C-alpha cells in the first residue's frame, strides 16, 4: 500500500481502482499456442493429416495442463468431446485413431479408452 | 533545386529529425519542425528563401535528447499536433496553438527511435524502440492498442517503421538486420482499435488489455548484411537501407506474389533494384520522400544531398541529382519534402538547416 | 557420337543463352511490377489527397530565449524558449516473453540445370544428319555441382495421410512413424518445448490402402480380436478381417534392453534415480519409490522432500499429489512447482536500482513463492550469450545442473525482477520435479505484504 505498481506486460501504472492486480501471467501464454502450431507446420516429412491432429492435441494438453500419466485416459475423452466436432469437419478420424494407438504404445491409455473414444466420435458424427 | 537558405540553432547539437506539416491548408504557409538536443523548434517558409523562426520548446530535463517528431491533428478542434521522443523513451504531444505539452506517454523500456501517425486515423501513433519493440497508441482515449514484439519480434533495437498509404500494414526494421511486416487490418487488430476507442477509465476498475503481437506476418534478414536504419513503403514495394551505400527496392515473396496473399512462413524475397550513393556508411541516416511518392532524397555524412526521380521505371536508370553546397559539409541526418515538393529541408550534425527550393 | 571439346562449348553457349534469357525476362517483370505499382500509388495518394481537402487545419503562429544564425546572411532571429514541464521516467527494460515452465533452445541452381540439360538434349536431337555425353560436359564446366554420375542421378527429378485420397499401403511402423518419433511421453505433447532427445524405441513398445495400412497397425494393438478390429475399421466385418490376416546431472530416461541398472547404466553413472520414464524392469532397485505420507510432505520424514524432489503424481498416491486437479491448494505441500501454485507478485521500480518484484500477500518461512523460469541453454550457449551480456552489466543466467543454464533475459516469469543481495529474504532451490530440474524460489524467513524480494545470485552461479 501507498507504493506505485506497474503491469509486467505493458509497464503502464496501476490505477487505485485495480487494487494491486497484474494477471497477464496466464498458464498458457497465447504465443506458446502459436509457436507450437507454427513449429509442427515447419515439418517437411510429416503429412497434413498427422499435422492437424498433433496441433489440436497440443492445444488441448496446453489448455488443461495435464501433468500425470493417470490423467491421460481422461485427456483423450475430454479431447473427443471438446475437439470432436472439429476432428470430423476437417476429415482427421483415421489420423486420430492412429494417435490413440500411439498413446497406448506409450503405455499412457487403456485399450478400453482406445475404443470408448472411437465410439464417442461416431455418436458425434451421427449427430450430423 | 537551388540552396536558397542555411540556418543554425544555438544548442550546437545534432538535429536528428526534420518534418514538414502536410496538414497545412492550401494557402497556409509551409511549416516544418526540428528535433535535436532537448529542443523542439518550429519554422515558417517564405518567398526568397526566407525561413521565419516561430516556436521553440525545451525539455525541463538536460539529459533528454529528442530523436524524432511527427505531425497530426485534433479531429474535433482542427489543431495541428506535434509528437516528439528520444533517449528518455517518453512521447510528448505538443499543441503549438495552446503552446502546451497536452499529453505524454511513459511505457517504452528504452529510447524511441521513430514516431509515425496512421495515414487515415490521426489518433493512432506508432512508436519504435531501442527496447526491441513497436507500440501502437490511441492518443484520443490515451490507451496502448498493441505491442509489436516478442518471440518472433526484433532481436535487437528497432530503428525505423512505416505505415502503407492506406494504413492496413506496418513494416519495421532494426539492428538485428531484420525487416518485419505487421498487418493492422486483421480482425484482432481492428477489434483492438475499436475497443480502444470504447475504453472509458471512468466506467471501469479494470485496465485496458493491450494486444501482445509476438509474430509478424513476414520477416526477412536476406535484404541487408548489416543493421537496417530506414524503411518506407513505395506502394506495395519496400525501400530500405543499411550502411552499404545503397537503398534497396525489394518485395516479400516471389516476383508475382501479391503482398496481401503473403503467408507468415514466406521464405522468399525479390530484389527489384537499388539506388547507389557514396559516403553514408554511418548509422541513423534517413532518407525521405515526396507526398506523391515521385521524389526520394538522402544525405551524406559529408553533406552531399542525393535526390532521385522514382517516376522512371528501372531504378538503375533513375535520374539522380546531387545537391551540394560549399558551406554544407556536415552529416545530413534527415530530409523533408514540403507537401507540394517545392521545398526540401536537410538537417545536420552541426545544428544546421539547409533550404533547397525547386525550379 | 560428338566431340567432348565441342560439347563443353555447347554447355557454355546454352548456359549464357538461358541465363541471358532468364535475365531479360526478370528485367521486364520488374519494369511491369514498377508500373502496376505506380497506378496503386496514384489511386491511393488520390484517396489521401481527397481526405485532406475536406479538412481546414489551423495554422501555427509566432511565440529564457533562443536564437537562430544564418550563414547565408539572413537576419538573426530571437524567440522565447518555452520549458516542457518535467515528466518522470520508468527504469530501463528490454522486450521479454512470459513463461510458466522452462523453454529449451538449441545452440548453378536446380531450375537452370534441368533447363540446360534439356536445352543440350535438344542439340543432341538436332545431331541426326538423356545422353551420357551431356552429363560429362556439364560436370566439366560445373565440377563443383558434381561428377557426371552425381549429375545423372541428380537429374532424375513423407507417408500420405490415411484420411487423404492418395492413402498408400505400408507397415505399422510407417503409418505411426510421425506420431512415434514426435511424441514426448514426459509432457504428453508433439514436438515439445523441453525434451530434445527423441523417444527410445522401447517407450512406444507396450481392400483400400487406408484399410490395409489400418489393419497392419490395429493387429499390433489388438491381436486376434478381429470382432473388435472390425468395429474400429467400420467398413469391414470379422469375416473380412479374418481372411485378410491369412493373405548434479540432468535426468534422461535409460534404455539398456536385456540388461540391469548397474554401474554401466547412465542413470546410475549420473547418480540419478530411475524415474517412471525409464524402460528398465518394474522391479529396478534404482527407481525412486515415492512417498506413502498421509499429508504435508514438507519434512525429512518424507523420502521425496529429503531427496530434494517434489512428489510424483503417479507414485505419491496417499499424500494428495495425485488428486484434485482443479484445486492448487491440496493436502500435499510438496507439489507447488509442478501444479504452478505461484504467489502474486507486483512489478515496481526497486528501492535499490532498476525494476524490482514485491509480494502481494504474506508468506511464511520456507514457503514456495515462485519458480524461476527461462530458456534452457547449454553451458556453451551461456558463454556465447554472456559475452554480449557483459557489455550491459547483466547476468540473468542461473545454473540448473552441470549441463543446463536457465536464461531469464529473453523470456521468463515475474520473479526475473527479484534483485540480487548478499542479505536476501529468499533462496533458490533446484528441485527434481517429475524428471525435470526446476529452480524454486522460497522465503528465507517470513515476509509481509508489499515487501521487495531479493535472492543471493552467487549461490545460483556456482558450478565450481
Ligand atoms: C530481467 C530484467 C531485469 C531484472 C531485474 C532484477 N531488474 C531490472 O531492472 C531488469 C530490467 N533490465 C535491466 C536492464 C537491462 C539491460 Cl541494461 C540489458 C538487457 O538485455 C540485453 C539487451 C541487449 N541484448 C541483445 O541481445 C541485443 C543487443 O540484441 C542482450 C541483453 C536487459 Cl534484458 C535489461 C533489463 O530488462
Ligand atoms: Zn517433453
Ligand atoms: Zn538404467
Ligand atoms: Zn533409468
Ligand atoms: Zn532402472
Ligand atoms: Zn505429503
Ligand atoms: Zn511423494
Ligand atoms: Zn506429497
Amino acid at each position: 500500500h501507498n507504493r506505485l505498481y506497474f503491469h509486467s506486460d505493458t509497464c503502464l501504472p496501476l490505477r487505485p481502482q485495480e487494487m494491486e492486480v497484474d494477471d497477464e501471467d496466464e498458464k498458457d501464454p497465447e504465443w506458446l499456442r502459436e509457436k507450437t502450431i507454427t513449429q509442427i507446420e515447419e515439418f517437411s516429412d510429416v503429412n497434413e493429416g498427422e499435422k492437424e491432429v498433433m496441433k489440436l492435441w497440443n492445444l488441448h494438453v496446453m489448455k488443461h495442463g495435464f501433468i500425470a500419466d493417470n490423467q491421460m485416459n481422461h485427456a483423450c475423452m475430454l479431447f473427443v468431446e471438446n475437439y470432436g466436432q472439429k476432428i470430423i469437419k476437417k476429415n482427421l478420424c483415421r489420423n486420430f485413431m492412429l494417435h490413440l494407438v500411439s498413446m497406448h504404445d506409450f503405455n499412457l491409455i487403456s485399450i478400453m479408452s482406445i475404443d470408448k473414444a472411437v465410439t464417442k466420435l461416431r455418436e458425434m458424427q451421427q449427430k450430423l | 533545386f537551388k540552396c536558397v537558405n542555411s540556418l543554425k540553432e544555438d544548442h550546437n547539437q545534432p538535429l536528428f529529425g526534420v518534418q514538414f506539416n502536410w496538414h497545412s491548408k492550401e494557402g497556409d504557409p509551409l511549416v516544418f519542425a526540428t528535433v535535436g538536443s532537448n529542443r523542439v523548434t518550429l519554422y515558417e517558409c517564405h518567398s526568397q528563401g526566407e525561413i521565419r523562426l516561430l516556436q521553440s520548446y525545451v525539455d525541463a530535463d538536460a539529459d533528454e535528447n529528442f530523436y524524432t517528431c511527427a505531425w497530426t491533428y485534433d479531429s474535433n478542434t482542427s489543431h495541428p499536433l506535434l509528437a516528439v521522443a528520444g533517449s528518455r523513451g517518453i512521447i510528448r504531444i505538443i499543441n503549438p496553438i495552446t503552446m502546451q505539452c497536452i499529453k505524454h506517454y511513459v511505457g517504452h523500456g528504452n529510447a524511441i527511435n521513430e514516431l509515425k501517425f496512421h495515414p487515415r486515423d490521426p489518433n493512432l501513433l506508432l512508436s519504435v524502440s531501442k527496447d526491441h519493440a513497436l507500440r501502437l497508441w490511441n492518443i484520443q482515449t490515451d490507451t496502448l492498442v498493441a505491442i509489436f514484439g516478442g518471440v518472433e519480434g526484433h532481436r535487437d533495437e528497432v530503428l525505423s517503421a512505416d505505415y502503407d498509404l492506406l494504413g492496413e500494414k506496418i513494416m519495421s526494421c532494426g539492428m538485428d538486420h531484420s525487416l518485419k511486416l505487421w498487418r493492422i487490418n486483421s480482425k484482432r487488430m481492428m477489434n483492438a482499435i475499436k475497443e480502444s476507442y470504447d475504453y472509458n477509465p471512468n466506467k471501469t476498475n479494470r485496465p485496458f488489455i493491450s494486444q501482445k503481437i509476438h509474430f509478424p506476418d513476414f520477416s526477412t534478414r536476406d535484404i541487408h548484411r548489416n543493421y537496417v536504419d530506414c524503411v518506407r513503403w513505395l506502394g506495395d514495394l519496400i525501400l530500405s537501407k543499411s550502411c552499404e551505400n545503397a537503398i534497396v527496392c525489394w518485395k516479400p515473396g516471389k516476383m508475382e506474389d501479391d503482398i496481401d496473399k503473403i503467408k507468415p512462413s514466406e521464405s522468399n524475397v525479390t530484389i527489384l533494384g537499388r539506388f547507389d550513393y557514396s559516403q553514408c556508411d554511418i548509422w541513423y541516416m534517413r532518407f525521405s520522400m515526396d507526398f506523391w511518392q515521385k521524389m526520394l532524397a538522402l544525405g551524406n555524412q559529408v553533406g552531399k544531398l542525393y535526390v532521385w526521380d522514382l517516376e522512371v521505371e528501372d531504378p538503375h536508370k533513375a535520374k539522380c541529382t546531387t545537391l551540394t553546397h560549399h558551406k554544407c559539409g556536415a552529416a545530413i541526418r534527415q530530409t523533408s519534402f514540403s507537401r507540394d515538393s517545392s521545398i526540401l529541408i536537410a538537417v545536420c550534425d552541426d545544428a544546421s538547416i539547409w533550404r533547397w527550393d525547386r525550379l | 557420337e560428338k566431340g567432348p571439346i565441342c560439347w563443353r562449348k555447347r554447355v557454355k553457349s546454352e548456359y549464357m543463352r538461358l541465363r541471358q534469357l532468364k535475365r531479360f525476362r526478370r528485367a521486364d517483370e520488374v519494369k511491369s511490377m514498377f508500373n502496376s505499382n505506380r497506378q496503386k500509388i496514384q489511386e491511393r495518394t488520390e484517396i489521401l489527397n481527397q481526405e485532406w481537402k475536406q479538412r481546414r487545419i489551423q495554422p501555427v503562429h509566432i511565440m529564457r530565449e533562443c536564437s537562430v544564425t544564418s550563414d547565408l546572411d539572413f537576419p538573426k532571429q530571437v524567440i522565447p524558449l518555452k520549458t516542457l514541464n518535467a515528466v518522470a521516467s520508468v527504469p530501463i527494460m528490454y522486450s521479454w516473453s512470459p513463461l510458466q515452465q522452462n523453454f529449451m533452445v538449441e545452440d548453378i541452381n536446380d531450375e537452370i540445370f534441368v533447363e540446360l540439360v534439356n536445352a543440350l538434349g535438344q542439340l543432341d536431337r538436332r545431331d541426326e544428319k538423356p545422353s551420357d555425353k551431356i552429363f560429362e560436359a556439364i560436370s566439366s564446366m560445373f565440377p563443383d555441382k558434381g561428377t557426371a554420375e552425381e549429375l545423372k542421378e541428380k537429374y532424375k527429378e513423407c507417408t500420405p495421410n490415411i484420411d487423404g485420397p492418395n492413402a498408400k499401403s505400408v507397415q505399422r511402423e510407417q503409418s505411426l512413424h510421425s506420431f512415434h518419433t514426435l511424441f514426448c511421453r514426459r509432457c504428453f505433447k508433439y514436438d515439445c518445448f523441453l525434451h530434445p532427445f527423441h523417444a527410445t524405441p522401447n517407450t512406444y513398445k507396450r481392400w483400400s490402402g487406408a484399410e490395409a495400412s489400418m489393419f497392419r497397425v490395429l493387429i499390433g494393438t489388438y491381436y486376434d480380436n478381429f470382432c473388435a478390429i472390425a468395429r474400429l475399421i467400420g467398413t469391414k466385418t470379422c469375416r473380412q478381417v479374418y481372411e485378410f490376416r491369412v493373405k548434479v546431472y540432468n535426468y534422461q530416461p535409460c534404455d539398456h534392453p536385456r540388461q540391469p541398472c548397474d554401474n554401466s547404466c547412465p542413470c546410475v553413472i549420473a547418480q540419478n534415480f530411475c524415474e517412471k520414464f525409464c524402460q528398465c524392469s518394474s522391479e529396478c532397485q534404482n527407481r525412486f519409490p515415492g512417498c506413502r505420507c498421509k499429508a504435508q510432505c514438507n519434512t525429512k520424514q518424507c523420502p521425496c522432500y529429503l531427496a530434494v524432489r517434489e512428489c510424483d503424481p503417479d507414485l505419491c498416491l496417499t499424500c494428495g499429489a495425485a488428486d484434485h486437479w482443479d484445486s492448487k491448494n491440496v493436502s500435499c505441500k510438496n507439489c507447488s512447482i509442478q501444479r504452478g501454485s505461484k504467489k502474486h507478485l507486483l512489478l515496481a521500480p526497486s528501492d535499490v536500482a532498476g525494476w524490482g518484484i514485491f509480494i502481494k500477500d504474506p508468506v511464511q518461512k520456507n514457503e514456495f513463492i515462485s519458480e524461476n523460469c527461462g530458456e534452457i541453454i547449454s553451458q556453451d550457449e551461456a558463454d556465447r550469450r554472456g559475452k554480449v551480456y557483459d557489455k550491459y552489466m547483466c547476468s540473468f543466467l542461473f545454473n540448473l545442473n552441470n549441463d543446463f543454464v536457465v536464461d531469464a533475459t529473453r523470456k521468463g516469469n515475474k520473479i526475473r525482477f527479484a534483485n540480487h543481495s548478499v542479505n536476501p529474504n529468499c533462496y533458490a532451490k533446484v528441485m527434481m520435479v517429475n524428471g525435470d530440474h526446476r529452480i524454486g524460489i522460497f522465503a528465507k524467513r517470513a515476509i509481509q505484504t508489499g515487501e521487495e524480494l531479493f535472492f543471493d545470485y552467487r549461490y545460483s552461479q556456482a558450478d565450481a
